[PDB]
RNA sequence: GAGUAGUGUUGGGUCGCGAAAGGCCUUGUGGUACUGCCUGAUAGGGUGCUUGCGAGUGCCCCGGGAGGUCUCGUAGACCACCAUG
RNA sequence: CUCCCCUGUGAGGAACUACUGUCUUCACGCAGAAAGCGUCUAGCCAUGGCGUUAGUAUGAGUGUCGUGCAGCCUCCAGGACCCCCC
RNA sequence: AACGAGACUCUGGCAUGCUAACUAGUUACGCGACCGGUCGGCGUAACUUCUUAGAGGGACAAGUGGCGUUCAGCCACCCGAGAUUGAGCAAUAACAGGUCUGUGAUGCCCUUAGAUGUCCGGGGCUGCACGCGCGCUACACUGACUGGCUCAGCGUGUCCUACGCCGGCAGGCGCGGGUAACCCGUUGAACCCCAUUCGUGAUGGGGAUCGGGGAUUGCAAUUAUUCCCCAUGAACGAGGAAUUCCCAGUAAGUGCGGGUCAUAAGCUUGCGUUGAUUAAGUCCCUGCCCUUUGUACACACCGCCCG
């Protein structure tokens, strides 16, 4: 059997939306043991649609300068974050990644129109892959800004921001920036 | 109301800087209604878009 | 973007045109055919030219190719073209004709033809397109 | 009966449209299509709906019968600076 | 023009203490808004950023008191249904 | 038809088929050790999978299926080491680009014995109220420290340096190998990995500026050449208007070699290692290209020309 980080179970999780069912990974096959597969998903267009979602959260956690090249910092941090999550909510920690992706992603977003220096935005709507990507961005950035100096472990602070991104609370930096995007979308229309 | 949508065809890319994709929308409610729509980020045919404002139509940027 | 040089296509054109009988629809077949038939330097040239000899054959068996003339495909297109239905399409027991055509035949003393049928003239006159 | 009665009009005409009462003198046609609405005929003249558009398809009246988000395509994109070398 | 499957909070019960999960009240730290008022920037101009309103108005959660909210039974309703209209 | 583009050369990826190796190893068998194995420990036969490097194969949009005047070619999939390897060379033309300072490559000018010559001894290019520029290092919790565990490649060398012994540390002494796949060197490089100490404050983050000492190089170090021990421990709280470089073993982190070099890399030139976010699109901006078009310009708009 295939068990994530040795203690989890991937095949029992669920997806409630049709748009994010075709993109978000780790359901049927793609489920692996460890996040780092060192594969090439940027090789061709939408070939990064199929890589494991946990690896996807993993790749984006190196995103600031000193942490850049070090990938393992993440498969460390993503390790303790899941094991924290299961203690709080008490559900499959890979259900919490699904719900945070689904809720944190924008829906409608604004595209800047005008001349440089004058921002006048018009509302368009997000593509599924773009939804996933922006969502995960928001998750990692929310975790960083929240964890800079509170002296929180990023394990603790990402479990925080993830569970909060899943529940729908305004605690998550993620849900915040989403809510701003949708609201500007409302402003314009 | 929240709605769902299907991608029938990809037409061109609207944008100043070439940002938006201009795509064609079927409704997943089995209705035959056909509306053009602006979408951001990568789109390939067959995908489903969630519309918060479902009666809106596409304009050229 | 992968696109063949003048060298590639010109060479495969003349190679096919001379040697058409020796080539076959397999790649490495004609690859080794061209290592012999012509004299080419390097590799990436050879391989490409052969690829085009092949591609051009897959287009040849479809029908006439714009670039090449072979007596073998002239002969196969002499078979293909030559056809005829059991009876002619020019044979009808009743052929329909306008009164005036009948007049013109009557000048040539053919007003006695059996197969004819005189059909009613069309009453409105509009043969013209409404300008605007 | 009678294309009379009545009714109708741009110029006229040998007119257009078109009844009934009542009788008489013994059957007193078939085949085959369609048909949105308006005007003035199944003609002529306007004008439409079906999916935004383009095709198809259907749209006189009745009875009964069941089967239902009609099918195929699809760009439909539109909101003044500044001399001379 | 209905009837009867599931959703609600309108009334009666068990339960309510033991069961579990949510709203009350107090200590706790964390994110954290705007009407506006000013400023800066788009040649001129806020429909934007940034200051001050204020770390206010707030909301998500942990531990205290509730004799709560409930979950189990009925209807009163509301919606899927049908019909019907096409 | 010809040059330019491509082709080509140089580099990386494929080969359990071939040609072979005591100056590279492997398998096998012995001896050696400590509890059948573990060992860069010591030697003999066995061969090329490893390690090299030659020969030649291999990829041609090839195979299948879609979009295409079914035409080029464009997309998806399979079969596969590879369906995008990175650099060099670069036409007809030109710039009144940089080059008397790289040339025993020069046309002129000046200098020519108190020389604009040259050598000798010192100073100066390094100076400090200020602007503008590459680049280093940081602003800490994905972090600093302290111990522990295992990793590279390109090159350099008559100077690289093995092992001892004295030295807290830099360093001395010595005894050795190599003109190098032989010796440095199983090149035990940095992150990273595992434990430990630190706890949001100018803090152990940051280390400038200094005051003393030891050691090297050199004739010669004061104007600190560098290196090393203690102290001194300042700016710095993710950087305003603007803007730079970049699409896959890539950005980025991190050390390492070559150049300069007696002693020297905050520079350059290479080299591996850990390794992504996002796009496979558009002329908005910037930049040049064509096409149409107007011209009284052709020394070609720095043009022409009117009072
Ligand atoms: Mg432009
Ligand atoms: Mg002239």
């Amino acid at each position: 059997d295939i068990k994530l980080f040795g203690k989890w179970s991937t095949d029992d999780v669920q997806i409630n939306d049709i748009s994010l069912q075709d993109y978000i990974a780790v359901k049927e096959k793609y489920a692996k043991y460890l996040p780092h597969s060192a594969g090439r998903y940027a090789a061709k267009r939408f070939r990064k649609a199929q890589c494991p979602i946990v690896e996807r959260l993993t790749n984006s956690m190196m995103m600031h300068g000193r942490n850049n090249g070090k990938k393992l910092m993440t498969v460390r941090i993503v390790k303790h974050a899941f094991e924290i999550i299961h203690l709080l909510t008490g559900e499959n920690p890979l259900q919490v990644l699904v719900n945070a992706i689904i809720n944190s992603g924008p829906r409608e977003d604004s595209t800047r129109i005008g001349r440089a220096g004058t921002v006048r935005r018009q509302a368009v709507d997000v593509s599924p892959l773009r939804r996933v990507n922006q969502a995960i961005w928001l998750l990692c950035t929310g975790a960083r800004e929240a964890a800079f100096r509170n002296i929180k472990t990023i394990a603790e602070c990402l479990a925080d921001e993830l569970i909060n991104a899943a529940k729908g609370s305004s605690n998550s930096y993620a849900i915040k920036k989403k809510d701003e995007l949708e609201r500007v979308a409302k402003s314009n229309r | 109301p929240i709605k769902l949508a299907r991608v029938t065809k990809v037409l061109g890319r609207t944008g100043s800087q070439g940002q938006c994709t201009q795509v064609r929308v079927e409704f997943m409610d089995d209705t035959s209604r056909s509306i053009i729509r602006n979408v951001k980020g990568p789109v390939r045919e067959g995908d489903v878009l969630t519309l918060l404002e479902s009666e809106r139509e596409a304009r050229r940027l | 973007g992968r696109v063949r040089t003048k060298t590639v296509k010109k060479a495969a054109r003349v190679i096919i045109e001379k040697y058409y009988t020796r080539l076959g629809n397999d790649f490495h077949t004609n690859k080794r055919v061209c290592e012999e038939i012509a004299i080419i330097p390097s590799k990436k040239l050879r391989n490409k030219i052969a690829g085009y000899v092949t591609h051009l054959m897959k287009r040849i068996q479809r029908g006439p190719v714009r670039g090449i003339s072979i007596k073998l495909q002239e002969e196969e297109r002499e078979r293909r073209d030559n056809y005829v239905p059991e009876v002619s399409a020019l044979d009808q027991e009743i052929i329909e004709v306008d009164p005036d055509t009948k007049e013109m035949l009557k000048l040539l003393d053919f007003g006695s033809l059996s197969n004819l049928q005189v059909t009613q003239p069309t009453v409105g006159m509009n043969f013209k397109t409404p300008r605007g």
